[PDB]
């Protein structure tokens, strides 16, 4: 219906065309997350190793 | 000018960036070795191709990329390819072993071994920059580096680079070429992980792409490099207007702007047309009016979804080749007519549209044949909330046995990040459902 | 280059472990004084996951062959592939276990055990990226089954983080005649549900069934068993050996197969059965292939996949044909029978395609099931030894090695726990 | 061997297609949430389209059209027909009626074509005055339309006696429109009072309030054999002519405007979907549409063949296994 902003150029053209109107963690906390389960990772290891022990 | 840092994670994520930057040395005319002869400024440039590509003083014009893989296999493909002269060692980063499908062992396990020469590497790049503008950023939903690493990646990024933008493109997994039975587990894993962190992501179901090549391009069984060339076509369309001369989504602000008006909304579809077989003798070539009804048609979406059952929030037009704005006008009130468009309330409806002249490059000996003519529609659609919907039912399906949860459990996740994550796509699916209801 | 570092232990362990290096050499290229003697690049692309490579460009299988009597050793070395192994990687002892399982485990196996862990050592820190271990032994002896479940404990105490992987030979009273092999089992199959990541249960049972019945040997061996052993061990390494996106390596294929850490036991199956000699004319199928290869019939346990469900599948076909077609023929078995695969693990089944056939034929396809029905198996096992153990009977062979009967309550218990498990999921 | 999984065990059309089904032997019913089916007989409400046509090797089909819900709840047919230009303020079939919620609509606009005959019709109330309805609804926690009551239909005799007539129509994957050739008449078995309005007695037709608060005809059903034969004799024409060519026009427009929004023409699954529309015959043997059911029941005497023609039209022509009772109709 309208078309707007018609920009041209050598390399091609743009428009706009309207057919109607309407009706964050720091690095710190990162770390302490990966370290975490790093150490669930290794708790889990220890009993195991642990178990192989008796 | 303002550069774009391309980052390609996992073997999907890789596979597909050699492609795309396959097809990018075609179309600016960049060799194998980086030689481009019609580069008449040596040694440097802020032309709008060095966005993507530096340069050096012997007329080497290098990717802004990096590639990264928790294994070697795939890059050193890359290292030993083609194009190995393209790259420089630095920016291709391997491991020894893989996350082996375990978004925990991407994540936390084998991601944190290697995430800080990742940015080491990243950081590299940036310093390169005169005007940064953020990332382009390629992996898989389904693998463990593409799901896990990325993630991981995604936040780190969001620390060091507070105010870049961040683009996704994104490999949706389908059984058909599938290689876990736990992809939707790592799919809704890294998007939970990854959404306050991605401005705007770009999302291709294997599926669709698997179906497009089958039916149109006669590919009785399709391999990743078939499905790898069509996908970069379609990237290439999208970021065509930050390699080229124009007005439309010029700087990665821009594809926010014009598709995302709600932050976590922020999964554009991409329509692409037409697809047509090499091996064809000859197609009667498609008009203006043909290949923008056919951006309409769910057959040649990149997710197979139901635009008529939802409202769009947005909607661009990018054509590449033989167009001029009257066909397309002429081409627009004809499917307003023909077919049920329904934007939000809140919304114009209305189209921002981009002509390329340059018409589609095709990779010599691909299967597509060339065309004189090609769109990308890119629509803010709910209706993508239906591939959310699939994932997440069969997220509960297996969830629900726990099936699998131990070997996460065994990377040093915890159970709670699994219900913590299916919550917040509960949430999404809702998000999608309240802005789509008329009906 | 992620390793692999095979041990075979006891007398059956060392006669299906030294048909396994003879069938996989020849696919390889190999020839017996390890030289490379192949066409394609394809052989070599990823030869050393089982081999390691030497100057004077040789080949040697990355191999352990332990026992605790010097039989079959000598039996290997002058054996056709007897030169290939590491000599040093000869680690054997003079008493026997006497099919005991104790004395495997606790007494002449502990003499032995750290000789073992020596050359084990010794080959692990060579590895770029080990992936992890394998193990072929039966468990109704001594040897593989009490020294070879103790090798996996000590193993699994140094590399906690490596892939453990068997190939587990279930005894039959069709076959075999020692009365105490039920003990043994039992004892054994409690380790290997708390000690290995991946079981391939290799059941003599099914191996006579199909000798028998099926090929028509009327008067089966050893040799006619292990031919079908040779032919499933090499079609469930394929993926390991040759490049390929799917299970590519131990840990992707436990990801995509174990969906609950003690429900590893997996059920192999083959097509076509051939015996040896017996001369492929008409290739199958990709059709007959899929019906074939999910037969009961072809399964090499003894177990009736109707009776349960499967959890999880990995089918390997190999030769030259339509990768449409296999798609195609694996979807129809899902469609037409999909009350058989559990509705709550979607997509469970994969499929993978290699182009390089097995020796003797065009066409090949593999069978690996994790099926509830594997529970007919334990059952099965689990009679045999408490009609024995309610009486106690041959006890004194154990306890003359230092055990208690509690811990043959305990294997016994521990069982019984794992069939009932199985039961969980069949019905669910 | 065809596949399909049942979602709706309160439907009596599908309990009788699935026995059909099941009795041909090539067919076999799955575990309701079992993905793997060719066929879904589908829950009424909230059914998971988007989970449908994504099962690699399974031709997929489904008995809902999704979107023709539009067509199906009161206030969207309302807003449908005054809104679709194929079918226009213009429409000369369909009673004047406006959506109103109990205090995006038009309350408004309701009283303002009122003030210039006026009986009009809102768990249900007739009525002449507005100003009481307007709070039956405002009570209601529920978005309730009005439209004009009819005020002269056509009387049944002997009985003086009014009716609604329900036809069953069938739109198949291919989006072929078929109209079974057998309705039904549910007539009202008390006679008809002009007078007051206010008493859900002899003014509401549908059966079960008939089974309540209520001999000529059995089960105050009258099928097309009799009610012909009456029109034959009372009124020198026929249903043919007088009647059912506006029923088929009707129904035409109805499902021809919605069709660019429901087709499942070139999508990843197939519909189908049985529909119920019921109608009203005034005294110039005028035609009306008063609702289209997307869930309908059938007829008793009639199950056995419509459900038949369901699995021959609908199913069978999507999975083919080892005269006719619909008419077809064009476009
Ligand atoms: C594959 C390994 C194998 O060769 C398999 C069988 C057994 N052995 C050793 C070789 C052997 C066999 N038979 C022998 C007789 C004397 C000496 C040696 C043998 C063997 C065979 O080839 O038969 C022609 C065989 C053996 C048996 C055998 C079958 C068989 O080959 C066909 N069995 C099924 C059992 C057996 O118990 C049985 O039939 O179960 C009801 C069977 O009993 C009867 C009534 O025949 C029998 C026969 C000696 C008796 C007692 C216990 N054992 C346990 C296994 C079983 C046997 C074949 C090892
Ligand atoms: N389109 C396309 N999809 C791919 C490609 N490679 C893998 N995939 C899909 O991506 C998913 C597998 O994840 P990958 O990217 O391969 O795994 P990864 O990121 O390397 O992670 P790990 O191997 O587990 O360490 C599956 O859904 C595949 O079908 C590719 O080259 N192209
Ligand atoms: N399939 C097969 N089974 C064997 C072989 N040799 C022995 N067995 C079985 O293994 C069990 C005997 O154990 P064995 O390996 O001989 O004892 P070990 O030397 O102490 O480990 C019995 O079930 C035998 O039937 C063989 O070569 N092939
Ligand atoms: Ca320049
Ligand atoms: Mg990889
Ligand atoms: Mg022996």
């Amino acid at each position: 219906m309208e078309v707007i902003e018609l920009n041209k150029c050598t390399s091609g053209q743009s428009f706009e065309v309207i057919l109607k109107p309407p009706s964050d963690p720091s690095l710190e906390e990162i770390q302490k997350k990966l370290e975490a389960a790093e150490e669930r990772r290794k708790y889990q290891e220890a009993e195991l190793l642990k178990h192989l022990a008796e | 000018m303002r550069e774009c840092i391309s980052i390609h994670v996992g073997q999907a994520g890789v596979q597909i960036g050699n492609a795309c930057w396959e097809l990018y040395c075609l179309e600016h005319g960049i060799q194998p070795d980086g030689q481009m002869p019609s580069d008449k400024t040596i040694g440097g440039g802020d032309d709008s191709f060095n966005t993507f590509f530096s340069e050096t003083g012997a007329g080497k014009h290098v990717p802004r990329a990096v590639f990264v893989d928790l294994e070697p296999t795939v890059i050193d493909e890359v290292r030993t390819g083609t194009y190995r002269q393209l790259f420089h060692p630095e920016q291709l980063i391997t491991g020894k072993e893989d996350a082996a499908n375990n978004y925990a062992r991407g994540h936390y396990t084998i991601g944190k071994e290697i995430i800080d020469l990742v940015l080491d590497r990243i950081r590299k790049l940036a310093d390169q920059c005169t005007g940064l503008q953020g990332f382009l950023v390629f992996h898989s939903f389904g693998g463990g580096t593409g799901s896990g690493f990325t993630s991981l990646l995604m936040e780190r990024l969001s620390v060091d680079y507070g105010k870049k933008s961040k683009l996704e493109f994104s490999i949706y997994p389908a059984p058909q070429v599938s290689t876990a039975v736990v992809e939707p587990y790592n799919s809704i894993l890294t998007t939970h992980t990854t959404l306050e962190h991605s401005d705007c992501a770009f999302m291709v179901d294997n599926e669709a792409i698997y179906d497009i090549c089958r039916r149109n391009l006669d590919i009785e069984r399709p391999t990743y490099t078939n499905l790898n060339r069509l996908i970069s076509q379609i990237v290439s369309s999208i970021t065509a207007s930050l390699r080229f001369d124009g007005a439309l989504n010029v700087d990665l602000t821009e594809f926010q702007t014009n598709l995302v008006p709600y932050p976590r909304i922020h999964f554009p579809l991409a329509t692409y047309a037409p697809v047509i077989s090499a091996e064809k003798a000859y197609h009667e070539q498609l008009s203006v009016a043909e290949i923008t009804n056919a951006c309409f048609e769910p057959a040649n979406q990149m997710v197979k979804c139901d635009p008529r059952h939802g409202k769009y929030m947005a909607c661009c037009l990018l054509y590449r080749g033989d167009v001029v704005p009257k066909d397309v006008n002429a081409a627009i009130a004809t499917i307003k007519t023909k077919r049920s468009i329904q934007f939000v309330d809140w919304c114009p409806t209305g189209f921002k549209v981009g002509i390329n002249y340059q018409p589609p490059t095709v990779v010599p000996g691909g299967d597509l044949a060339k065309v004189q003519r090609a769109v990308c529609m890119l629509s803010n659609t709910t209706a993508i909330a239906e591939a959310w919907a699939r994932l997440d039912h069969k997220f509960d399906l297996m969830y629900a046995k726990r099936a699998f949860v131990h070997w996460y459990v065994g990377e040093g996740m915890e159970e709670g990040e699994f219900s913590e994550a299916r919550e917040d796509m509960a949430a999404l699916e809702k998000d999608y459902e309240e802005v789509g209801v008329d009906s | 280059m992620r390793e692999i570092v095979h041990i075979q232990a006891g007398q059956c362990g060392n006669q299906i472990g030294a048909k396994f290096w003879e069938v996989i050499s020849d696919e390889h290229g190999i020839d017996p004084t390890g030289s490379y003697h192949g066409d394609s690049d394809l052989q070599l692309e990823r030869i050393n996951v089982y081999y390691n490579e030497a100057t004077g460009n040789k080949y040697v299988p990355r191999a352990i062959l332990v026992d605790l009597e010097p039989g079959t050793m000598d039996s290997v070395r002058s054996g056709p592939f007897g030169q290939i192994f590491r000599p040093d990687n000869f680690v054997f002892g003079q008493s026997g276990a006497g099919n005991n399982w104790a004395k495997g485990h606790y007494t002449e196996g502990a003499e032995l055990v750290d000789s073992v862990l020596d050359v084990v050592r010794k080959e692990s820190e060579s590895c770029d990226c080990l992936q992890g271990f394998q193990l072929t032994h039966s468990l109704g002896g001594g040897t593989g089954s009490g020294m070879g479940t103790l090798l996996i404990s000590k193993i699994r105490e140094e590399y906690p983080d490596r892939i453990m992987n068997t190939f587990s030979v279930m005894p039959s009273p069709k076959v075999s005649d020692t009365v105490v092999e039920p003990y043994n089992a039992t004892l054994s199959v409690h380790q290997l549900v708390e000690n290995t990541d991946e079981t391939y249960c290799i059941d003599n049972e099914a191996l006579y069934d199909i000798c028998f019945r099926t090929l028509k040997l009327t008067t089966p061996t050893y040799g006619d068993l292990n031919h079908l052993v040779s032919a499933t061990m090499s079609g469930v390494t394929t993926c390991l050996r040759f490049p390929g996106q799917l299970n590519a390596d131990l840990r992707k294929l436990a990801v995509n197969m174990v969906p609950f850490p003690r429900l590893h036991f997996f059920m192999p199956g083959f097509a076509p059965l051939t015996s040896r000699g017996s001369q492929q004319y008409r290739a199958l199928t990709v059709p007959e292939l899929t019906q074939q290869m999910f037969d009961s019939k072809n399964m090499m346990a003894a177990c009736d996949p109707r009776h349960g469900r499967y959890l999880t599948v990995a089918a390997i076909f190999r030769g030259r044909m339509s990768m449409k077609e296999v798609d195609e023929q694996m979807l129809n078995v899902q469609n037409k029978n999909s009350s058989y695969f559990v509705e709550w693990i979607p997509n469970n089944v994969k499929t993978a395609v290699c182009d390089i056939p097995p020796r003797g034929l065009k066409m090949s396809a593999t069978f690996i099931g994790n099926s509830t029905a594997i529970q007919e198996l334990f059952k099965r096992i689990s009679e045999q030894f408490t009609a024995m153990f309610r009486r106690k009977a041959f006890l004194h062979w154990y306890t003359g090695e230092g055990m208690d009967e509690m811990e043959f309550t305990e294997a016994e218990s521990n069982m019984n726990d794992l069939v009932s498990e199985y039961q969980q999921y069949q019905d669910a | 061997m065809y596949t399909f999984v049942v979602r709706d065990e309160n439907s009596s059309v599908y309990a009788e297609v699935s026995r059909l089904l099941l009795a041909t032997g090539q067919w076999k019913r799955l575990r309701k949430d079992n993905p793997r089916f060719n066929l879904m007989l589908g829950e009424r409400n909230r059914l998971p389209f988007g989970r449908l046509g994504h099962e690699p090797g399974l031709v997929q089909l489904v008995n809902y059209y999704r979107g023709a819900d539009k067509l199906c709840r009161k206030a969207s047919l309302v807003k449908l027909i005054k809104t679709s230009p194929e079918l226009s303020e213009s429409c000369t079939w369909f009673p004047e009626s406006y959506v109103i919620y109990p205090t995006t609509d038009e309350r408004e606009v309701f009283l303002a074509a009122y003030n210039r005959g006026n009986v009009w019709i809102a768990g249900i109330l007739i009525s002449s005055e507005a100003s009481e309805l307007l709070d039956f609804i405002d009570e209601q926690g529920q978005v309730h339309v009005i439209q004009k009551y009819l005020e002269k239909p056509l009387l049944l005799e002997p009985g003086h006696r009014k009716f609604d007539i329900r036809s069953w129509v069938l739109v198949d994957h291919l989006y072929n429109i078929y109209l079974y050739r057998e309705g039904v008449l549910r007539t009202s078995s008390e006679p008809y009072n002009s007078a007051n309005f206010q008493d859900k007695t002899c003014h509401l037709t549908n059966h079960c309030i008939q089974k309540e608060y209520s001999r000529y005809e059995e089960g105050n059903e009258m099928f097309f054999e009799e009610f012909n034969q009456y029109l034959m004799d009372a009124l020198n024409t026929t249903l043919e002519n007088s009647i059912l060519l506006q029923i088929k026009h009707i129904i035409r427009s109805c499902l021809m405007c919605i069709e660019p929004a429901i087709s499942t023409k070139h999508l990843h699954y197939q519909s189908f979907q049985l529909f119920g529309f019921d109608f009203m015959v005034d005294e110039e043997l005028k035609v009306w549409l008063i609702e289209v059911n997307g869930a309908p029941a059938c007829a008793q005497k009639l199950y056995a063949e419509l459900c038949q023609g369901i699995v021959d039209v609908a199913i069978s022509s999507v999975f083919p296994l080892a005269t006719s009772i619909f008419i077809k109709l064009h476009h």
